[PDB]
RNA sequence: GAUGUUAGGAGGGCAAAUCCGCCGAAUUUAAGCAUAUAAUUAAGCGGAAGAAAAGAAAAUAACUAUGAUUCCUUUAGUAACGGCGAGUGAACAAGGACCAGCUCAAACGGUUAAUCCUUCGUUUGGUGCAAACCUUUCGACGGAAUUGUCGUUGAAUUAUUCCA
RNA sequence: ACAGGUUGAUAUUCCUGUGCCAAUAGUAUUAUGAGUUAGAUGGUAACAUAUAUAUAAAUGAACUCCUUUACAUAGGCUUUAC
């Protein structure tokens, strides 16, 4: 017997639309190593890490947060879909914890969460939300 | 005994070899010596 | 905030979620071998709260240990003293049992490491297991960090092993200050040392 | 399988084993040793104990025109290793004797 | 009878030369001594201490020639590194030892103690 | 999680007076002895250093209050414990010696982890006969690191003044 | 692995004779005999057969199945050796 606390982690998005999910927010991938350097040169994008996570969903500067599936210890991931809906913010448990990592430029990340994009999309990541 | 281990013997030698007196144009410039009958090595 | 949230769940305890995790994670636990290294900390929230370090050489190891009394070890059961000793079935040892657990990875098992910190992790009626954090002194990222430093020097090998981890600050009284603890501070045998002490000087 | 990225300890010195000279360290010069030399064509030598057959048997044809048909080793009480050295009859003792002393 | 700085200039294929010249003579001496004879035996002390001053030579300069090849690169041989105690190599650079985290860094340069005198 | 004579490293043992953990008696005392006593001793076993341990308030007081730790002088053979027998037995103040403070974690910083490390290298020095050490900034290429490194120590903002 | 001899003191160990056992790499030559125009024959049978400086050589993998190694005590009988 599991806890429906517990449970309610099985029940990924489907997995055609988990990929359109990510495809989505492809794009809004953060700002890389060697881009970095380039731009330091010279002269928005997808927030990670779960305690920046935690406050930016706490303070509602998140708009659409996308949590990983299966770490290893249940209980840091474990608060993230209620605190979600009791801070009234759309919340989305995709299947793979791998490329939420790939995501990002690492090797795993927890959760990503994305609090604007560009004019020209906002419908679509409006669609994104209400299907969350 | 007929038979040694090569340490043994060696050893035995030592002994030997230990005994043999002070030379005796040294004293021209013993206390401790080994006797074989009654006096047994025991190593 | 994250932290905080794990903090309090954890807290709990006695709440279904916790409590069938507590379960699942003692099942794996008592069917692994007795002393063995982690990947990363299983619970994140105490072990950074406490000792730990995430970069390089900082490294955790789970431990089991076994539960209760320890009995006197005086063979065939019989003590020859008087009555007062006489007892072997209830005789409790003085350190704590989160201490032997820290002992037996600290001792030859992980002997390259210096441990630093433990904690409690679960709990069955054979077995207690503890998380151990331990860390390296021969590798860099401890050697050029400023903070933590201390622990490369040569006078904090073993720590584990001279009641000066947590556990160890525990059992010798030093947890406790004022005059409740009274004798215990600079150490039992030093405090008894002093007291017995007797003094002369030249003229008296 | 292995690469070590630099030596790890290199002996600078000349060579600390045992050479040649120094591994037979003198013809045997006993009334025994004198006889055999005469009677039967075989030269006897004090060698170090950790010798082995072959490596006297070597060093006796580099140091001296000796070649060796058998050779023959004891451990002496002393901890002098006597070898008898039986000469073949590629050439013959006595001279050859007669040369090292 | 021969002196250690005339020997130090020398090529090294002569040294050796002259190191398996003086042994020869060595065990001549020694086969000497094996015999009846007494005239000569004085004169292998002075053979053998040749002897052990011709090694100490050659040895000295292949050490040298070996440490030059082995300029820098920060992977000697663990011969050729120090040899200072344990306690010592194990333990802290002074470098490492001295270096503070950046508000005590602050903190030092803001207030650092200052000497003074009073009335 | 295994596996590797893979690359770099570490631990083992000896030494103990002082020093730190355990584990742990009895002879003895009581004119006997059983609780007590001997003793948180001896033996046993583990671990350090040139000293260690302790240390920066979950302290004491009940005052006109003190103010990290250790030690000395002391309180004190006292409060107290105890077949309330034998015997055992503190603390606070007070006089000194010395006199030193601190940082993680927690909070805060995402128009960009600002961190860290190996290997390759590269240069401003200084010593030294040489060996060699000792300072010195600057890049690569790997990794590590958001399952949390780094900065900050509520937050801005004024005038003043300092330090690199 | 045996006999004889030999030294002031050793010998199945030295000497002389005679053997025996174990190794005996790769490659190329040679010589030794086999089989072939990928593996010999005999013997009714039990079984036998290579006498070449040398009885060398009679296809055989995986996988199997044995056997020798390898065994108490007592009592007599019998054969050979000394």
């Amino acid at each position: 017997k599991v806890p429906p606390s517990i449970n309610q982690f099985n029940h990924t998005l489907p997995k055609s639309q988990t990929q359109d999910l990510l495809n989505f927010l492809k794009a809004y991938k953060p700002e890389s190593k060697t881009d970095k350097k380039q731009r330091l040169l010279n002269k928005l994008f997808l927030k990670y890490g779960i305690n920046h996570i935690t406050k930016l969903v706490e303070n509602k500067k998140a708009n659409l947060v996308v949590i990983a599936n299966d770490v290893s210890p249940i209980e840091l991931v474990l608060f993230l879909p209620a605190l979600c809906r009791l801070k009234e913010v759309p919340y989305c448990i995709v299947k793979d914890k791998a490329t939420l990592g790939k995501l990002v430029h690492k090797k795993t990340a927890t959760a990503v969460c994305l609090e604007s994009v560009k004019k020209e999309d906002q419908e679509k990541l409006d669609y994104f939300a209400k299907v969350c | 005994g007929s038979i040694k281990r090569f340490r043994l013997k060696q050893r035995l030698g030592k002994c030997r070899r230990q005994n043999r007196p002070v030379p005796h144009w040294y004293r021209l410039k013993n206390t401790k010596r080994r006797h074989w009958r009654r006096t047994k090595l025991g190593l | 905030g994250a932290y905080k949230y794990i903090q309090e769940i954890w807290k709990k305890k006695q709440s279904d979620a916790m409590h069938f995790l507590l379960r699942v994670r003692t099942w794996e636990y008592r069917q692994l071998p007795v002393v063995h290294r982690v990947s990363k900390p299983s619970r994140p929230d105490k072990a950074r709260r406490l000792g730990y370090k995430a970069i390089q050489g900082f490294v955790i190891y789970r431990v089991r240990v076994r539960r209760g009394d320890r009995k006197k070890r005086v063979k065939k059961g019989i003590v020859h003293g008087k009555p007062k000793h006489q007892g072997v079935h209830k005789q409790k040892s003085t350190r704590n049992l989160k201490s032997v657990a820290e002992g037996k990875v600290g001792k030859s098992i992980c002997g390259n490491l210096r441990v630093l910190n433990s904690y409690w992790v679960g709990q069955d009626a054979v077995y207690k297991y503890y998380e151990v954090i331990l860390v390296d002194p021969n590798h860099n990222a401890v050697r050029n960090n400023p903070k933590i430093n201390w622990i490369c020097n040569p006078v904090h090998k073993h720590r584990e092993l001279r009641g000066l981890t947590s556990a160890g600050k525990k059992y010798r009284g030093l947890r406790v200050k004022g005059h409740l603890s009274a004798k215990s501070r600079p150490s039992i045998r030093a405090n008894w040392k002093r007291r017995q002490l007797i003094k002369l000087r030249k003229c008296r | 399988a292995r690469n070590p990225k630099c030596p790890r300890i290199v002996k600078s010195c000349h060579s600390k084993t045992l050479d040649k000279y120094g591994l037979i360290k003198y013809p045997l010069t006993s009334e025994k040793a004198m006889k055999k030399i005469e009677e039967i064509n075989t030269l006897v030598f004090m060698c170090d104990k950790r010798a082995n057959k072959k490596n006297i048997k070597k060093s006796v044809k580099n140091l001296f025109g000796i070649e060796c048909d058998k050779v023959n080793v004891l451990n002496t009480l002393n901890g002098d290793k006597k070898a008898y050295v039986r000469l073949s009859g590629e050439h013959d003792a006595l001279e050859v004797a007669n040369k090292i002393g | 009878n021969v002196k250690a700085y005339e020997l130090r200039t020398l090529k090294k294929k002569e040294l050796l030369d002259k190191l398996d010249e003086l042994k020869k003579e060595l065990s001549g001496l020694r086969i000497s001594k094996a015999l009846g004879n007494s005239a000569k035996n004085s004169k292998i002390h002075g053979v053998r201490k040749n002897v052990a001053r011709v090694l100490t030579v050659y040895n000295q300069k292949r050490k040298m020639e070996l440490r030059q090849l082995y300029k820098n690169k920060k992977f000697k041989p663990y011969n050729l590194r120090k040899k200072l105690t344990k306690n010592k190599r194990l333990q802290l650079s002074p470098k490492q030892k001295a270096a503070m985290t950046l508000r005590q860094k602050k903190k030092v340069q803001n207030f650092p103690q200052r000497k003074y005198l009073v009335v």
